[PDB]
């Protein structure tokens, strides 16, 4: 990827499993007869980290961005090789399986995924707002699920019922059917751009989408298709 | 460090105390659901007296 | 009138049970029939399969 | 033309319009009309009869009170019992019902409760440690 | 190895030791080799029937798959192994298992489950026991491969016609890295966590990564792999499990708490997974076992409330006696595995409302009841499920109306 | 009453003439199942004969 | 041992304790310099084991039975001791202290003690039902007996007080008076046979002991023992 | 407050009625019995405190025989003392004296 790179292109390296990267580390350091460090981990994986992973910059140059995947053992995110790849993350991005039970193939959780680049001055300014706003209202939703399912949205008060429809409306808009992957659910290609998103969530966010039911937003474009879906329907 | 057994045991303890206490909520809200029920329905009488 | 047609409707329905159970009846011999034939037909082609496999 | 309100402590009976009506009051029966004066009523054990546009209901009551007004009558029972049903007296699915009601309800509830409280304070002593 | 190796019991090196005369043979495997490759493979879409139900619907297996059943003590896995060598008796498949480190009397008894099954018709039973040397136990894994690897590249002949499917049970994968890991040490290699060696995830991937699915260019054989793991206190996160884990495309997790609360396939289906899924079953198992999955996790979600439905709502109440129902329906006798048609038939009775009224004691008994009604009132049923289980829209009209006829005179005839 | 009987009426006749067709596809098919077993049985005794001869 | 086995004659065999053998197989090979093993124990721990276990078959000529004791540390059977013995076993009886501690000296758990044996094909139809049936009581007893020591059982009961009763008389019945216990005791010992005790639990698992108390069910041989007991003390 | 801080529920002792005295033997096994008794249906104690007439009496009277083992340092008991305090706490005689008063 570097001669890419050195050609002044924005590489997209993907990593398999970096956990795999740690394990053939430790391995290969038991192997050579080396004392065990933390878990029985290398002594060298910090170092065998930088020496890969410092290699992923934005160069003058070129820019090689990097996606890894990365196994926690145990759910242990303290456990040192999370711990080692924490150090050199600048963005996460948690899948839930309970997200994935509900038919949601773009399971990302929102309240556990971050990034460092969630700035005001980097990313744009109602970027850091809209993006704020959403995990306030997904986080009072994920407040009032419990209640919700135990008593019903007859005991939640104004400000809340609506709370939680957006919620439910932005939730279920976060998919995404992947039509460039296979054909599952087809349609034509969108590549929702960043300024789109923002504008969408902003549109939702300000009103300007009760009225849509909650079950259009499912593998929907930039809540443009999704007002084009409700006048199709019944409007 | 007590043990890793040990602390396991206490996990398995206090997540099948969340279990209980989570049925607990559930039948108490249905029960509260049904007692608002019957004061309902015992309120017409009580007016008309 | 009601006790007329109720007479009716009884005799109606119960020689319709009759034909429907004649007819349920035949197609039940006609199936036992064939599946008698194809485990014949099976097993004798088991014992063809097994005869050459055994020279 | 008069709303025939009869209401149990426990549950409301009847509140549908009702053409003619009787009542087991303490001193004579006495037949209330949709224009019968205003009127307080104690009921003795008795056999109440709704014959609202002929329907001649017998509709047995243990005591209560009645209040008649103008333009309605209110019903305020002790404990009443349908006198006709289907079977004799009281019916049998009446008291199949009941029976599951608050004997093997009450019984379920009680033991399932007991259980769990058992059940978390047996798990919980065995904690020690947080 | 070839068609000379079915029905023995041999040693990792080949040699017999059931007693029953020389092997004959004509071409010798190795033991190790590199694995088919990236070209060589092809998509998993041909299904292996277990014969258990929960399996088969919620954690599908297919020909060249590699999936690990790990469980703790006595939980059934090795009878959970058997049972898929014994569904294999007409599906073209040849079993081999491998039972490394166990007692010579458990290889023993599984040989004359096996036997008295007419199961080693086409299974091959290496054997490297627990007295026998660390080095037997460390190469028996690798001798049965091989011997799959000759069924998957060229084949042999069973029942007169040519397979080239196998399926191989390592029925302790544990055990075999203990072996090594005392083959290891005695060789004073250097040791890593819980003392294995530093080649001990390379130790088991090399055995796992032979388990193929050659495209039509290769053959179009495969080799499917069933490992078996035995935890410790369930401690799914140890060297070997979490090794085997990843190695593997699916997991099948058996539970000490699920065996001990009477499901007799402890299979615990919230964190089994199977990561090929859809693709390793039948369109018919495809069509039904949607819903029996949503319902089941709708009951886990749950089942906090089970003692409690009584004192629930209607919808509440429903789910858990519907959940309550499916999981007394994956219950299954050892030694009995059900064909696919009775899978299909039995799971599109429970996840139409037809056990409703049967209550949830007699669930099992009312399948094996319908099972028997449609082994003797219904074969032409059974026969037309399994015809067209590989129908794209599984439930036609005719096999759909047959089933429900079928369903309905059952229930009309029966009572519970 | 009558159109009560003649439902019951209806309903256990078509009962009875799915029990007595389930009887018979059984009988029939035990029958089937035990030809095969002993053509089968024949086949493999015929078959470790003539592999006895052919020895 | 292996003498007798080969003479024809089923000789029994009683390894008084399984985790020592370890323990001092694991002695042997730390003073030997050899490697260690998972948590310091020996790297032929398995081998060992097998060795030792191996020999103990059922043979054409004879065939060597065995009990071996095995003392678990607390309630870990995840050490290496018991672990590297499980796959060897036909059988385990779980002793527990509590049971001990109520005067059941022979201590036996029925739940979780398991057997290959135990199967109607083997042990026949009316062993596998009793046991099967037996364990089904005390298992219900298990919750009964937590529910009822707050909610009394004169309270409330759905056959509730029979299965508790029952349950009670067989886990006293479960005791019997050793040959060797007389010096704790005092009382004789009793031997009963497989098909008087299975006979004994059947008569009273349904009636025929609901009228004795659980008093003479204590400590006695056969269901015959317990009736001598009760019309001798009705004289 | 259990000064001697014997834990008799772990505790063994693996002669047992052997390296005692007959007196011992005959007044100790009800003690054992009613300990076990006490440790086993003791959670039902802390919060829990209605239960019935028979768990209240048996948590009781294991509270009573508990505090009968607490014993000051340097003030050995003879054996007669023993089997003769335990003869009146295991035939019923201390049953009306209260708990904060037993070692006393
Ligand atoms: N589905 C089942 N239904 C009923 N009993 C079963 C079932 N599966 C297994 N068993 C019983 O449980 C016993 C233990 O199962 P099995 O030997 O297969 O477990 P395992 O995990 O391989 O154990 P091991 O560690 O002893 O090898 C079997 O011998 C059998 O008696
Ligand atoms: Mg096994």
């Amino acid at each position: 990827a570097e001669y890419f790179r050195d050609e002044g292109r924005d590489i997209l390296l993907f990593i398999d499993n970096i956990f795999r990267f740690v394990q053939a580390g430790s391995e290969v350091s038991s192997l050579l007869g080396r004392m065990p460090s933390q878990v029985g981990y290398q002594p060298t994986l910090g170092t065998e980290m930088g020496e890969l992973q410092e290699r992923i910059t934005s160069t003058k140059r070129g820019s090689i961005t990097s996606m890894q995947a990365v196994y926690v053992p145990a759910d242990d995110y303290t456990d040192p090789a999370p711990a080692t790849v924490f150090s050199h993350l600048d963005a996460t991005i948690s899948l839930e399986r309970s997200i994935a039970e509900r038919a949601i193939f773009p399971a990302v959780d929102p309240l556990a995924s971050t990034s460092r680049i969630l700035d005001p001055n980097i990313v744009g300014e109602e970027h850091y707002r809209v993006a704020q706003e959403v995990k306030r209202v997904l986080q009072r939703y994920k407040d009032l699920k419990d209640i919700i399912a135990i008593l019903g949205m007859e005991e939640l008060s104004d400000e809340d019922k609506l709370t939680v429809q957006r919620a439910r409306k932005i939730e279920l808009f976060f998919s995404q059917p992947f039509t460039v992957a296979q054909q599952f659910t087809g349609r034509p290609g969108k590549y929702v751009p960043v300024k789109k998103t923002v504008e969408s969530f902003a549109r939702l966010l300000n009103g300007e989408g009760d009225h849509i039911p909650e079950s259009f937003f499912y593998m929907q474009g930039d809540f443009d298709d999704v007002l084009a879906a409700y006048e199709a329907s019944q409007k | 460090m007590p043990s890793s057994r040990e602390i396991k045991r206490r996990i398995r303890s206090v997540k099948n105390v969340a279990q209980i206490t989570r049925a607990m909520e559930m039948v108490s809200a249905s029960k509260m659901r049904r007692a608002q029920r019957n004061v309902l329905a015992t309120r017409p009488y009580a007016d008309r007296m | 009138e009601q006790l007329a047609n109720a007479r009716r409707d009884y005799e109606a329905e119960i020689a319709r049970a009759r034909q429907e159970a004649a007819k349920i009846v035949a197609q039940a011999q006609e199936r036992a029939k064939q599946q008698e034939a194809e485990i014949i037909a099976q097993a004798r082609r088991e014992a063809e399969r097994l005869k050459e496999e055994a020279r | 033309p008069i709303h025939l309100e009869i209401v149990t402590a426990e549950r409301v009976i009847l509140s549908d319009d009702v053409d003619m009506i009787s009542a087991p009051t303490k001193d004579g029966r006495v037949g209330i009309l949709p224009r019968h004066a205003p009127l307080m009523t104690i009921l003795e054990p008795g056999e109440l009869d709704i014959i609202k546009n002929g329907e001649r209901t017998p509709f047995a009551v243990s005591g209560g009170f009645m209040e008649v007004l103008p333009h309605r009558v209110t019903i305020l029972a002790d404990t009443v019992e349908r006198a006709d049903e289907i079977d004799e007296a009281r019916a049998e699915q009446a008291r199949a019902e009941a029976e599951a009601r608050r004997r093997e309800a009450q019984s379920e509830r009680d033991m399932a409760l007991a259980e769990a409280k058992l059940r978390k304070e047996m798990v919980r002593l065995r904690v020690a440690q947080l | 190895v070839g068609q000379g190796l079915l029905g023995r019991v041999v040693n990792p090196l080949g040699q017999p030791i059931d007693g029953k005369g020389p092997i004959v043979y004509e071409k010798t495997r190795p033991i190790e080799r590199i694995a088919p490759g990236v070209i060589t493979r092809k998509s998993v879409d041909t299904p292996v029937q277990t014969g258990i139900i929960a399996i088969d619907a919620l954690i599908p297996i297919g020909r060249g798959q590699r999936e690990l059943i790990i469980g703790d003590r006595q939980t059934g896995k090795t009878a959970v192994a058997i049972d898929t060598i014994l569904n294999q008796k007409g599906q073209g498949m040849v079993c081999i298992y491998v039972a490394i480190g166990q007692r010579r009397a458990q290889v023993a008894q599984v040989v004359g489950t096996l036997e008295r099954f007419g199961a080693m018709e086409y299974t091959i039973v290496v054997s490297a026991t627990a007295s026998e040397s660390a080095a037997l136990q460390y190469i028996a894994p690798y001798a049965g491969c091989a011997m799959g690897e000759e069924i998957m590249e060229n084949g042999v002949m069973l029942n007169g016609q040519l397979v080239k499917d196998a399926l191989i049970v390592y029925d302790d994968l544990s055990k075999h890295a203990v072996a090594y890991r005392q083959v290891s040490l005695l060789l004073r290699r250097p040791p890593g966590r819980e003392a294995y060696p530093g080649d001990v995830f390379y130790l088991h991937s090399r055995l796992l990564e032979r388990a193929a699915r050659l495209n039509e260019e290769y053959g179009g054989g495969s080799l499917t792999a069933l490992p078996v793991i035995e935890t410790q206190a369930n401690d799914v996160s140890a060297y070997i499990p979490t090794n085997v884990i990843s190695i593997t495309d699916g997991q099948i997790y058996l539970e000490s708490d699920l065996f001990n609360a009477g499901q007799r396939p402890a299979l615990n289906v919230g964190i089994s997974v199977s990561r090929v899924g859809g693709a390793a079953q039948t369109r018919a198992m495809r069509a039904v076992a949607g819903k029996l999955k949503g319902e089941l996790a709708q009951f886990r979600d749950l089942a906090a409330f089970a003692q409690f439905a009584s004192d629930l709502d209607a919808t509440t109440k429903a789910q858990i006696e519907r959940g309550q129902r499916l999981q007394e329906l994956l219950k299954q006798p050892q030694y009995q595995p059900l064909p696919v048609e009775d899978q299909v038939a039995v799971l599109y009775a429970a996840t139409n409302n037809y056990l409703d009224d049967v209550p949830v004691p007699l669930i099992t008994k009312w399948r094996d009841d319908f099972l028997a009604f449609l082994r003797t009132a219904h074969p032409e049923v059974r026969k037309l499920i399994y015809d067209n289980r590989l129908d794209r829209k599984f439930p036609t009209p005719e096999v759909k109306e047959a089933l429900e006829a079928a369903i309905k005179e059952f229930k009309a005839t029966s009572n519970y």
